[PDB]
């Protein structure tokens, strides 16, 4: 969105052709412009019919039309129920307090329904004490109880919220933002059922990914924020079996982006799984598509099965009368290589693949797969279940193919993820917070002035939070050197708020700075 | 060795004795004026070769040496605005360097001229890029029509 957008065109020149001559705001946004000996003063309301006014305030719904309540809706802290308030209480470890907001709008709700009073007289803070914004830490939350009819919320309490939002139009909503606290809704149920379970880098995953589903329109794979949290979990088998489901297809393995975080012990089965669909498409039976998962297992006698009983393909006689060989033998193995070569020229890039993987010279392998078929999704699975978890190989991708982009890009996420493949951990914890461009002589990759700046650095308010959560379990690292960290962790805390104040949260901006830690 | 003998010289086709070795469509070095032939049938030791040049004068005896490559075209700058003698040799170059109106027999002169520079401009390959064949890994200003000759991999590399 815009930083700015406009609420008015106060058109004086309907009137006379005479230009303005002097404009002054005044008490109450009263806006005095002068001509000729002639003043044209507007008060602060707003005429609906403007193409601005109705652009701006949109679908939503405002007590009073005016510029200053206008421009105290498009600004200012966010109504406790608003979703982007939610979903950032909960990337904050405050999920209890977003179940008892979540509660304390339906109370409201209901109890504006049995008065029959209007839905816009509901409270903006839903009767909550500040306080409760600003507790340290999600345990030791005071999780109070209300009366019988709905004590805590449940599930219950979820099915009678999504009908009410329904049949009401909260206030100050734009009804798409409704639609997203609904699925917030749904999110905070899916993570009571597994708030036992999973940790909470879990939680915030499972509801990355909650979002992701209502927005595969814009969205076409979950954030590198989502990879993250997962990536750093401790129960990444529950993620997975939340998300297998979904994972039918390669297109939808490559939209979780599973390849980066499930363990290499999933990710094995993941490929089994994958090739068998592949292989059996909607199409026809064809070995050509899923010849990689099955070669990247080290299973190439199921595939040569798999082209032997693939009697129709044209390429059949070819395939099954060349890949029965032992790739062991030099001579073997340059003929590989030579039909490899000879596939990236007649454009065949995912066979060139795996021809160069039938050798076993994976650097070439996932060097087509990465710069030619545009896969750093199946590059990195293909590393990760062929020769191990973490490098060697891998690590040469990413320190080739990814992190020049992601220096240029200035992104973090991708570069702590890249040192953490890199198993460089202690400087995998610091990307994070300082820029990309600025670590382990990255400025030898990229001219200081090729990489992104501007207002495009827009910051992210998770990424702090895990550090502060790596930063804990990491210390082994950090008792080395304390004021240096230090120094930045202070500029960091006081640019993630001003923006956790300049996107409405401000109470969890209050709670960031009062509750962080410094490690003394 | 390389070196077969003339057997018998009729017309065009020149059969050579001691030929054991040679390959189809292989190129030779017939007689001492070293005229170029292909060997077209092999039968034994016996290699048929049809001349590329006149065999006039050629004597039972004289030496064919086998160059162990075909008859083959070099591509590259240098190609348009040329006139070539059949054989990819040129007919500009055989004229200023004979000095003469006539084409010397077995007269060897590069078919692509290699004292011009050209703007040679790199494509969009860098090191550790993996190349195969037909990759346009360059361009050149050949003339102002073709204002840039692609520089490909060959085709087998």
């Amino acid at each position: 969105t815009p930083s700015y957008l406009p609420i008015e065109k106060i058109d004086i020149t309907a009137h006379t052709a005479h230009n303005i001559g002097d404009s002054v705001w005044m008490k109450n946004g009263t806006f005095v412009v002068a001509s000729g000996n002639q003043f044209y003063i507007k008060d602060k309301s707003l005429d609906l019919t403007d193409p601005f006014t109705y652009q701006s305030i949109g679908s939503r719904k405002i007590l009073s039309n005016d510029i200053l309540h206008l421009s105290s809706v498009l600004n200012g802290p966010l109504p406790v129920y608003h979703p982007q308030f939610l979903i950032q209480a909960i990337y904050a470890n405050k999920l209890q307090l977003v179940k008892e907001l979540l509660l304390r709008l339906f109370l409201a709700l209901r109890k504006l329904d049995f008065e029959s009073q209007d839905v816009s007289n509901l409270d903006s803070n839903l009767g909550m004490d500040p306080l409760k914004y600003f507790i340290a830490k999600d345990r030791d939350y005071p999780v109070e109880s209300f009366p019988d009819p709905y004590p805590c919320f449940n599930k219950t309490v979820s099915l009678a919220l999504t009908e009410q939002l329904t049949k009401t139009t909260l206030p100050y909503l734009t009804r798409h933002q409704q639609i997203t606290l609904i699925t917030v809704i749904e999110a905070v149920d899916e993570v009571t059922k597994n708030e036992n379970i999973v940790d909470y880098n879990g939680v915030r995953f499972l509801l990355g990914v909650k979002l992701f589903l209502s927005h595969k329109n814009i969205q076409k794979s979950i954030l590198m924020r989502d990879v993250s949290w997962a990536l750093h979990s401790d129960n990444k088998e529950i993620l997975l079996s939340s998300i297998d489901r979904h994972i039918t297809s390669w297109n939808r393995a490559r939209e979780y982006r599973i390849a980066y975080w499930i363990k290499e012990q999933d990710l094995v089965k993941k490929f089994e799984d994958i090739a068998k669909y592949e292989f059996s498409k909607d199409d026809k039976r064809d070995p050509s598509r899923c010849a990689i998962f099955y070669l990247a297992l080290k299973k190439k006698q199921i595939l040569l099965s798999l082209w032997k009983m693939a009697i129709g393909h044209p390429e059949q006689q070819k395939m099954v009368r060349f890949i029965s060989n032992d790739f062991t033998v030099p001579r073997w193995r340059t003929a590989a290589l030579k039909n490899a070569f000879v596939l990236l020229s007649k454009h065949r890039y995912m066979d060139a693949a795996v021809f160069f993987l039938l050798t076993d010279s994976l650097k070439d392998c996932v060097n087509v797969l990465c710069k030619q078929v545009h896969d750093m999704d199946l590059a990195i699975g293909v590393c990760r279940v062929y020769e191990g978890d973490n490098g060697p190989v891998l690590g040469e991708l990413l320190t080739a193919q990814m992190l020049p982009e992601t220096i240029k890009e200035n992104d973090r996420w991708k570069a702590s993820f890249i040192y953490w493949k890199l198993r460089k951990q202690e400087v995998a914890i610091k990307a994070l917070l300082t820029a990309p461009i600025d670590l382990e002589n990255n400025s030898s990759i990229v001219d200081k002035e090729v990489c992104v700046n501007r207002s495009f650095l827009v910051e992210d308010p998770a990424l702090l939070y895990l550090y502060n959560h790596l930063r804990n379990r990491n210390l082994k690292y950090f008792i080395g050197s304390l004021n240096v960290e230090a120094k930045i962790e202070c500029t960091l805390i006081l640019r993630v708020t001003d923006i956790l104040c300049r996107m409405g949260c401000n109470y969890l901006a209050v709670s960031l700075v009062k509750n962080w830690k410094f490690i003394e | 060795s390389e070196y077969g003998a003339i057997y018998s010289v009729s017309g065009p086709v020149v059969i050579a004795e001691n030929m054991i070795g040679c390959a189809m469509y292989e190129l030779v070095k017939v007689g001492h004026d070293n005229l170029v032939g292909e060997v077209i049938r092999i039968d034994g030791d016996k290699a048929t070769i049809q001349v590329y040049e006149e065999t006039a004068g050629l004597t039972v005896g004289d030496p064919v040496l086998r160059t162990g490559k075909p008859l083959s075209v070099e591509l590259g700058p240098g190609l348009m605005e040329t006139i070539y003698d059949g054989i990819q040799r040129p007919l500009k170059a055989i004229k200023e360097e004979s000095q003469s109106i006539y084409i010397p027999r077995g007269i060897d002169t590069p078919a692509l001229d290699r004292t011009i520079k050209w703007q040679f401009t790199p494509g969009k390959f860098q090191v550790g890029d993996h190349i195969s064949g037909g990759d346009i890994y360059g361009s050149v200003f050949e003339n102002s029509l073709i204002s840039s000759h692609k520089i490909l991999l060959p085709p087998r590399s």
